[PDB]
């Protein structure tokens, strides 16, 4: 089975992912006009006060949280749950492939750095991580009233007829088109407000449920 | 930064429903007869006018275009439906003309090519104000003219239509006299004979080529000279390319044959000077999340069916990504921003018919794009202004006017796309044909008119009856059937796609896949000129 | 237009009049209560000035 | 070229002589404190307010400026110390305001965030003022303003300090109307409850962003229209984002919650057709050869004790490389050419007082920088202006108004950073807060006063005895006291960088090792908007 992932190897998912987001602020500045200046080096650098950034991973099924010091000198300072790791590290490419370099609590390891749409993966002499990227609710997201002053074509339903959800209710036509009312409620049509033929007004309702 | 992902647009259709199969079928009959009656326009004045054309040594036009322009570059091509079934029982192939967007020496020139094989190249109406757009679009553009005059003069008994008005043909020689002033290069080549009216082509032109024993300038030719002062000249040495590059100085190049004159208007082209530079931000460009076809399953040929605009804008746009503006408040009109080939397009796009607050929206989008130098693409699918009582208490017609008078007083490049209907007033408020746009296309199953016929015959009935109740008497059903015979007939037969751009009244009637590709190097040929400051007028809040 | 006159009980201004309401929408309207002076000269505010007959 | 060597300014101190000892234990003592209040002032209003507010679900928000831009990229945070023991029982932590420059989507803005934690988001007269002070920093460099408004309306008991004049609240919508007609782009981002001043916020911007459920806009509040109107109503029903979402038309993008509000910022940000351009040469940043904690060494505390200016210069600028200007003219003024980051700048900085050379050395060299386009850093540590006869018979009051004329009239960007005293209308001289620098930062040592303590109390009391010498009696030994006491007390209250910062008299009391990159900071943002030509007024001779 899976096997949970050691602190250790979420601070490295987490630099990972900061040194990615550098990689990517470096090719902006570089198709730059602006070139050399500041507010390019991804060093979090507050005036007189320190950044710490709260990213979530999440590691299998669970989530976890970790607070990112930035650090004046360049390392990070990674608290994960009450644990404090010092976090070191850049990128390096060997032909095509691309490494991330760390250094946790004074302890050197190198591991192949592969970051696919949402998963972080990291290739290691010792296994595969495969940690993933939460992604927010805004980015996985994606009773009836007459619209125009128009003549009714044909209603549907009667006073007690029981309908479903993208069902056809009334048609009406206004000026050069077509277009027909249809049901996203649920329940019985108790009412038919409008006889056939008749004139309904915009913002009307047409149908009523109990 | 750049690095963080967001949404895109559009959703897969059902491939397998009765609605998208038979849309598909529909519109793609459409699309197969625009391209056969295409594929009949392009051999010209026929096949017996061709072996005497180039029994004379001479290239068809469509191969000077395809010598002129670079190797495997596109050509835009305008209006090649001009003169279809216009006059009576003359064919007048491609309006006698053919005017393209091309690419030469890598420089987006416009190129303006008289068709000779077609009526010995005279000028129809219809070739003078094919002629006329094209200058147009040249001098709102910023590109360089190459005219290859092969030209036989204005025709007789239409001389009315094409001699004396403003838009008649001596406004040609307005166009070449304010675009060389403005710094904009007119170049000639004279392959053919040009007679009296085509002579002052070449002549008010920077630079000039003529071809050896081929090409000839006369203010008045043989006959002429023989009907107006009686004399007998020979042609080749009233007007020859000896006489004119030698003598008289009219021409400045001399060219052996027209493989020569090709490749000295490419030496030309490339001594202009000439540098685009570019004042909009451009990103990476990206191919849609979808195909063009699923365009033919969703848009159909049925104008009294609608649908949703946010499908097409999903097939044209860069990676499907469009940042919606004001989504909820008037909701018959979608606007927002997106991208097509990395430049940056505003969309304003019909959903239904134009209320009150779809207005509103409009005229804050417009002026939004305008203060941030952003191109405008309007596609068009109207039906009407949302008549009543309660919107006229409201001020329906004082909030049509000021989208109207912000969409005439908006100095970005505006495009637009007929992809439905397009009627009445609401046709003013979405960048009609009066309102300069720098191009408008259409699509194969689109409508335009002042209403929609049943409207039209509706309102003369009742009308009618009115006017005649001062005595009052009844005719009615003879009355129905003889006013809802041929009103319903007129207004089908000049709405039609073909109808109006028999005319010039757009710059083509384009497949719904090419739409794409189409959008974008009208893009990039309208950002030769440097956008300028808008000034508005007075909004009547 | 920058500023408007409008006659007293003669001018009237609307997107759609009634035979075009009949035919578009299917509606009876009256000419001077859909788009008269007062309803555009008090409610909707296309007029400016409201004028008594023509030499006004 | 550019490849011949050079000299670098500085020398290394004597890191073992009592001097420096007692100079980097006061001076790091000063910056201790500092950076433990700024730590206090980073909590906000408390933890009780901190649970409250993110009970509702909303984040804190420096959480908001940190979700909002770039990830990994500084923020330049402005005022940190407004409203700090300001008003007297009142305790208002960063003003209740948060302005700082940051970057978002690769543009560099200016975010201006109401801290709800504090007084509700109420507006106190130190909020109008931080307010109004980042406005127009982000209209003189022409960044975007983004708000991110959970406002509270302005406070009652201070309401003639917050209402009426001409930089009182008003003013703030007059910002937002003339920067938006100079395409100066204004987004709102409502994640509060704006009640009628902060109502304006969002309905004079060009996008909005309203959050489901959370924000609300309304013109009067439901106690508002209690005592106003007399009515009960809903909040949520009566502003609530799907009122103006949907019928009203305020809003023009929908939030789900704050994370969505500050995505959709970063779109409408992308979307501006914005692209920086520099008019500047650049070259190669490098940093100094010496550290910056020398600087705590050289400088210490004592502000009786002077120094070397070329010290400070040698540890900001560009591999310590500086090109002076008439080095032995004048040596009481110390002008250069060096570079910050790749930038050019001329550096003006005192070394004693200021006598008639020194001045007419200071105006040659800002006409030189305005003429070449060269940003100026001016380095205050001031005392005087000579006083004497013999200097007063020559014209020092004739050669410093020259000074203060090319420094007033000057069209570059000029950057004020006290590094120690700064007095009288030497103050005037060297750009001081009237003269429109685009920032002014201090250091923890500064006094800035109009004469010191002594000098004024001795003023007063010649002058006092002089004024009753008209009948004449002293009280010597008592007035001497008696006046000594509360006037040193006062001037040295006043004088205080804890005093000056507390208002807005300055842009930040900054730490002596970071002020090189907050001088690059402030110099990149300055060079957003593009350098005019300088005229001059009438040079006194
Ligand atoms: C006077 C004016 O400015 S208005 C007309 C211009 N003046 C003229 O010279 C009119 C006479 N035509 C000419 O200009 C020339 O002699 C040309 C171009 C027609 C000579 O062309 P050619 O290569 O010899 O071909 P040809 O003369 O047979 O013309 C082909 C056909 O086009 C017609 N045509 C050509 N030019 C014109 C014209 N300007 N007006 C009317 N008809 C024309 C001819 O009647 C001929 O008739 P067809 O198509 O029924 O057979
Ligand atoms: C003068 C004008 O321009 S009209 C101003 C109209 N006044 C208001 O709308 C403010 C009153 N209402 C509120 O503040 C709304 O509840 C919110 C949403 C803005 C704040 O939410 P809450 O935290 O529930 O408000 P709450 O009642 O807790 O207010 C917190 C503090 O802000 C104070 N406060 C808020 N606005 C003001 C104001 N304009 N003047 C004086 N005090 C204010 C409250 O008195 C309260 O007292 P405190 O200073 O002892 O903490
Ligand atoms: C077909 O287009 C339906 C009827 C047209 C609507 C009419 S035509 C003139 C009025 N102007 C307008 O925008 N709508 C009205
Ligand atoms: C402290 O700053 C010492 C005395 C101040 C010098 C006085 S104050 C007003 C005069 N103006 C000036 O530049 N110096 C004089």
């Amino acid at each position: 089975s899976r096997k949970a992932a050691a602190k250790e190897s979420l601070c490295q998912a987490a630099l990972g992912l900061i040194l990615k987001e550098k990689a990517m602020t470096d090719t902006f500045t570089l198709q730059a006009h602006d070139q050399f200046s500041p507010f390019s080096s991804s060093s979090g650098r507050r005036l007189n006060i320190s950044y710490t950034r709260n990213m979530t991973l999440k590691d299998g099924k669970n989530n976890v949280a970790i607070a990112v010091t930035y650090n004046h000198d360049g390392s990070y300072s990674m608290q994960i749950e009450d644990k404090t790791f010092q976090v070191l590290g850049n990128l390096y490419s060997e032909g095509d492939c691309t490494y991330l370099k760390c250094s946790v609590n004074g302890v050197a390891s190198k591991a192949k750095l592969i970051i696919l749409e949402n998963t972080i993966y990291l290739f290691s002499k010792e296994g595969s991580i495969e940690i993933d990227i939460p992604v927010p609710k805004y980015l996985s997201s994606v009773g009836p009233l007459a619209p125009m002053t128009g003549t009714i074509e044909k209603v549907f339903v009667k006073a007690g007829d029981k309908v479903k959800a993208g069902d056809s209710l009334m048609v009406m036509i206004a000026m050069k088109m077509e277009h027909t009312i249809k049901s996203p409620k649920d329940g019985t049509v108790k009412k038919v407000f409008y006889r056939e033929g008749a004139q309904a007004n915009r913002h009307t309702p047409l149908v009523e449920f109990e | 930064y750049h690095g963080d992902s967001v949404a895109s647009l559009g959703t897969q259709p059902d491939l397998g429903s009765a609605l998208y199969q038979e849309n598909y079928k529909q519109m793609k009959a459409l699309v197969n007869q625009l391209h056969e009656r295409v594929e009949h326009i392009k051999l010209g004045g026929g096949e017996k006018a061709r072996a005497l054309h180039i029994s004379r040594g001479k290239l068809l036009p469509r191969e000077r275009i395809d010598n002129l322009i670079d190797p495997g570059s596109p050509f835009l091509e305008l209006s090649q439906f001009a003169g279809y079934q216009l006059y009576d029982n003359e064919e007048v192939p491609g309006g006698g003309i053919i005017t393209g967007i091309g690419r030469v020496s890598g420089v987006e020139c416009m190129i303006i090519a008289n068709d000779a094989t077609v009526k010995g190249g005279a000028y129809y109406p219809v070739t003078v104000k094919k002629q006329l757009r094209a200058q147009e679009i040249a001098m709102q553009n910023r590109l360089p003219c190459i005219y290859l005059v092969d030209s036989g003069g204005a025709y007789l008994p239409r001389q009315a239509d094409v001699f004396p008005d403003r838009d008649h043909f001596g406004r040609t020689f307005y166009n070449q006299a304010i675009m060389s002033s403005k710094n904009i290069a007119q170049i000639a080549v004279v392959m053919g004979s040009c007679t009296a009216g085509g002579a002052y082509v070449p002549a008010m032109a920077d630079e000039n080529i003529i071809v050896r024993k081929q090409g000839t300038i006369f203010l008045a030719g043989p006959p002429l000279v023989k009907a107006a002062t009686g004399e007998e000249v020979s042609a080749e040495d009233l007007g020859g390319a000896d006489l004119h590059c030698r003598k008289s100085g009219v021409s400045d190049h001399w060219a052996l044959d027209d493989h020569h004159a090709l490749h000295l208007t490419r030496k030309v082209v490339r001594n202009l000077n000439y540098q685009k530079k570019l004042d909009v931000t451009i990103e990476p460009s990206e191919e849609p999340l979808f195909p063009a076809d699923e365009l033919y399953g969703i848009v159909g040929a049925n104008l009294k069916r609608s649908f949703d605009v946010r499908e097409v804008i999903a097939r044209i746009v860069d990676g499907s990504r469009f940042t919606e503006f004001k989504a909820f408040y008037g909701d018959t009109l979608v606007t927002g921003f997106a991208r097509i080939f990395g430049y940056p397009v505003g969309i304003v796009g019909n959903n239904g018919v134009l209320f009150s607050e779809s207005a509103k929206k409009g005229t804050h989008f417009v002026q939004l794009c305008c203060q941030r130098n952003i191109p405008l693409l309007f596609l068009q699918n109207i039906t009407g202004f949302m008549v009543g009582r309660e919107y006229e208490a409201e001020g329906i017609a004082k909030d049509g006017a000021k989208m109207v008078a912000a969409v005439a007083c908006a100095q970005v490049p505006k495009i637009t796309l007929i992809i439905g209907g397009s009627y009445g007033a609401g046709n003013y408020g979405m960048c009609g044909r009066a309102y300069s746009p720098r191009f408008l296309y259409i699509w194969p199953n689109a409508r335009i008119s002042v209403m929609g016929g049943e409207q039209a015959a509706n309102v003369l009935a009742t009308i009618t009856k009115d006017q005649r109740a001062r005595e009052g008497k009844q005719f009615s059903s003879a009355d129905e059937a003889a006013l809802k015979e041929p009103i319903i007939k007129k207004f089908e037969e000049e709405g039609n796609p073909y109808y109006s751009s028999a005319r010039v009244w757009d710059d083509g009637i384009i497949d719904p896949a090419d739409t794409r590709l189409v959008l974008g190097l009208s893009f990039s040929a309208a950002l030769n000129a440097p956008i300028e400051k808008t000034d508005f007028g007075i909004f009547r809040m």
